């Protein structure tokens, strides 16, 4: 697939992790039980 | 009492006979948003406010538009010490007609208003292209879902409503029996057969993000508070809108034979039923999960 | 049979029942128990008829039903009922109401007054008692009725002439007037510019000496503008400076009086940032836990026992130099009276740090009350004050210094910060020459009167005898809720 040659590891900069995320989660909610929807 | 009544009776008379002066309108150059007319500065038990002279005209030509006067709060600098009050006095404008200082108010995000200290004995007023922020009134701070601006709590002829401070948005929420605020407005059902207990009113059933609750028909005056019992819902099951019927299907009594009430599980956005003894929760609950009612310890 | 004793405060009851044990049944009314709820509607509302020889309609408070009830049955197993409320007219009236709510025959009732908790008091209480004073009771009814008429008859006039929801009252309306007058005072204030000139100099030795210009041509030096200030600096720059006089004198500092409700609120506000209501909440906790005396008092008096207790403590913990030959005296008002006592620790031996059952703020308040109480009975602080007079041409300059010699009471209540006179002055004798280093002119402006703070207004009210310890806080809130004044940055 990606044909990588090696693996690299380092600390996570906060801007980097925020760049990963597609959104913030702000409430402890999971899924509704009347209709099984998040 | 003789002295007091002598003063009271005299005060009751018309201003010309020595009676107490009734409040006095002092106009100013401002355009009423409903009719453009000059506007005057008025005091009520609620505070100090901007009014349009059409309030004194009979219904045909009556104007009930009013504006709230947000004052510019003096921010004394503790680091200035004894100077802090003196500089505050220096900060004030001075009235044209007299030496008395002037006190300052906001009318628009473009306009600012100065008023003399001896108002309404002194009629000096000034208007300035000064822009600051304005609050519709004050109370439980809320965020308007339609514009993100601050929302406050207001009172009027219809009791208590909640409105947004941005003059460009009239999105108004409302107060409800067992919650801080209610989204816009919702779908009510009245019951003449449930009497109130602290008041002579009757109970009505209401829905909102908070849940489903009972409320008294003279709501701003009665302000009486309770959740419905399952047996109550069962008794008025025919009146319940089609969705609400399931709550009437819910188990009416717990395994101990205590009585049950209807509650909102905010973490899962769904109604459930619970039982109480001596007004305390029994630690029992039943929920609706896919067309069935399931029950157990809380 | 068993004797029934009735007091106002529950905490005080529990304490009395102790220094008296069984055989007696102590309880408390916990307040008034009963109170008020031509035009008939107006009279029905007021509960008193000014047009019918003041006939009134008292009725148990909607929150004292239990108290009254539980007090009822207790009157059965009681031989002789002892009304032990405060000796003032309010207490006298509470006794009168109890007697008319419990019923029975006059002879079944007795009036006793408790001096202190000491057995040397709770004993003398039943020793030489008496009965309730009808005159005292009627005096309180007269006050209560006058306050009623004003509030229920003036407010309506306001509703008609001004706006609905408005109110007026003997205490309420003058509190607002005070704020209104200060407001107008501030808004009309016009700052006045004035200048000051200080001079840095060197003694014949080489030491630094700061001086302030006080006179020119024998008139107070006070230029109003920069121009005048310059004309003067020009002269001072070329003048010869010489010492005229050096007055060394011993001066003292004296501790203050123990707290009363008003001063406690002011001290808590200035040293702990506490608002009036909060201060009273903490004080209430402390009282109910037996650490201090009633939080509502207008007297700074101290019993002899209290005074021996504190001197005993000062003697063991600080030494002789801190203990005055005889008790420190204060307050000589010839019209003064005697009521409860001043706010102080119930036991001097109890430190704030040992009240682990109290909130941190309550410990801070206790510490404030404690230190004020112990400092009050210690010796004065002693300083050596020095005043230097200097001449320079037609000008007169001055320098003042002070060196602490003995802390006295400030040992327990330190000087938060050094004052302007808490400094030292170099050795110089009359006739000595001074060398000018630099002249610093400073522009200033007079400032407007300070705005009231909650405690500050309370202080003004008590000064004019307007309110009561138990009502000050309540007054400060009512005028706000009614919309007459507002608080911002802790100022009115
Ligand atoms: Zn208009
Ligand atoms: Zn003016
Ligand atoms: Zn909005």
């Amino acid at each position: 697939t990606e044909e990588f040659d090696a693996i690299k590891i380092a600390l996570a900069s906060p801007d980097m992790i925020r760049s990963w995320s597609f959104g913030e989660v702000k409430k402890p909610e999971t899924i509704n039980y009347r209709t099984f929807k998040p | 009492f003789s002295d007091f009544t002598q003063q009271l009776d005299k005060a009751e008379k018309d201003p010309e006979e020595g009676g107490m002066r009734p409040n006095q309108m002092v106009l100013t150059s401002i355009d009423c948003p409903t009719c453009g007319r000059k506007m005057g500065i008025r005091t009520a038990s609620t505070g100090v406010f901007l009014g349009c002279s059409g309030y004194a005209l009979p219904p045909k030509e009556r104007c009930k538009t009013t504006i709230n006067l947000v004052p510019e709060n003096e921010v004394l600098n503790v680091l200035e010490g004894e100077d802090a009050e003196t500089n505050a006095l220096r900060a004030k404008r001075r009235c044209p007609k007299c030496g008395t200082a002037m006190d300052s108010y906001l009318i628009d995000p473009k306009r600012k208003l100065h008023v003399c200290g001896n108002n309404p004995t002194c009629d000096g007023y000034e208007i300035e292209e000064g822009e600051f922020r304005i609050k519709g009134y004050d109370g439980p701070i809320v965020e308007c879902e339609k514009c993100g601006s601050e929302m406050h709590l207001k009172m009027g002829r219809f009791g208590k409503y909640m409105a947004c401070t941005n003059e460009e948005c009239k999105n108004t929420r409302k107060i409800l029996r067992n919650g801080e605020v209610a989204p816009p407005k919702e779908d009510p059902v009245p019951l003449p057969e449930l009497p109130c207990e602290k008041s002579d009113a009757y109970f009505v059933l209401r829905d909102g993000a908070a849940g489903v609750f009972l409320a008294a028909n003279t709501f701003p005056k009665s302000r009486e508070t309770r959740a419905p019992l399952v047996e109550e819902l069962y008794r008025f099951r025919d009146r319940l809108p089609e969705k609400l019927r399931y709550l009437a299907d819910a188990p009416q009594q717990d395994p101990e034979g205590n009585k049950t009430m209807v509650r909102f599980s905010r973490k899962t956005k769904q109604q459930y039923v619970s039982s109480e003894k001596d007004g305390k929760a029994t630690g029992w609950s039943a929920f609706y999960v896919d067309g069935k009612w399931v029950e157990g310890k809380k | 049979g068993k004797a029934l004793v009735i007091v106002e405060s529950p905490a005080k009851a529990k304490t009395i029942n102790k220094y008296l044990g069984s055989d007696y049944v102590v309880k408390s009314s916990v307040g008034h128990i009963r109170d008020l709820p031509e035009r008939g509607a107006l009279v029905n509302r007021m509960g008193v008829d000014p047009w019918h020889n003041w006939e009134a309609h008292y009725e148990v408070l909607p929150g004292k039903e239990k108290v009254v009830s539980e007090l009822k049955q207790l009157a059965e197993k009681a031989d002789h009922i002892y009304l032990a409320t405060d000796l003032d007219r309010e207490g006298e009236a509470i006794a009168w109401h109890l007697r008319e709510v419990i019923g029975g025959d006059d002879a079944r009732y007795s009036r006793v007054v408790f001096n202190e908790i000491t057995k040397n008091a709770i004993r003398q209480a039943f020793n030489k008692p008496g009965e309730l004073n009808i005159d005292r009771v009627n005096a309180q009814q007269a006050r209560r009725f006058m306050d009623r008429v004003v509030g229920y008859m003036v407010s309506p006039l306001l509703w008609k002439k001004i706006a609905r929801g408005l109110s007026a009252g003997r205490v309420q309306s003058v509190a607002v007037r005070l704020v209104v007058e200060r407001e107008r005072e501030i808004k009309a204030f016009v700052p006045e510019e004035f200048w000051e000139v200080d001079a840095s100099t060197t003694t014949p030795s080489g030491e630094a000496l700061a001086l302030q210009v006080t006179h020119q041509n024998d008139k107070p030096f006070r230029p109003v503008n920069k121009e005048q200030t310059q004309a003067a600096v020009s002269l001072l720059e070329k003048a010869r400076y010489s010492v005229l006089e050096r007055e060394d004198k011993p001066t003292t500092s004296k501790p203050g009086a123990p707290f009363i409700t008003s001063t406690l609120q002011q001290a808590a506000s200035t040293r702990l940032g506490f608002g009036v209501k909060k201060t009273m909440m903490m004080a209430q906790r402390l009282y109910e836990a037996g650490y201090i005396t009633y939080m509502r008092t207008d007297s700074t008096n101290l019993s002899q026992d209290a005074v021996n207790m504190v001197r005993g403590y000062i003697s063991d913990n600080f030494g002789k130099k801190y203990l005055p030959e005889s008790p420190n005296q204060y307050a000589s008002k010839e019209n003064s009276q005697e009521a409860h006592e001043a706010i102080r620790p119930s036991d001097v031996n109890v430190m704030a740090e040992s009240l682990k059952d109290m909130e941190a703020d309550a410990q801070k308040l206790y510490q404030l009350i404690w230190r004020q109480f112990v400092a009050c009975q210690m010796t004065p602080a002693k300083y050596d004050s020095t005043t230097l007079t200097v001449g320079a041409g037609d000008f007169r300059l001055k320098a003042r210094g002070r060196i602490l010699r003995f802390d006295g009471w400030t040992k327990v209540m330190p000087a938060l910060r050094k004052g302007d006179e808490d400094r030292i002055l170099p050795a110089v004798n009359k006739g000595d020459a001074l060398t000018l280093v630099e002249l610093t002119p400073a522009q200033h402006f007079t400032k407007p009167p300070a705005r009231f703070s909650e405690a500050s207004l309370v202080k003004e009210l008590e000064k004019r005898g307007i309110g009561r310890p138990s009502t000050y806080a309540s007054i400060i809130s009512t005028i706000q809720d009614r919309g007459y004044v507002r608080v911002e940055n802790r100022r009115f």
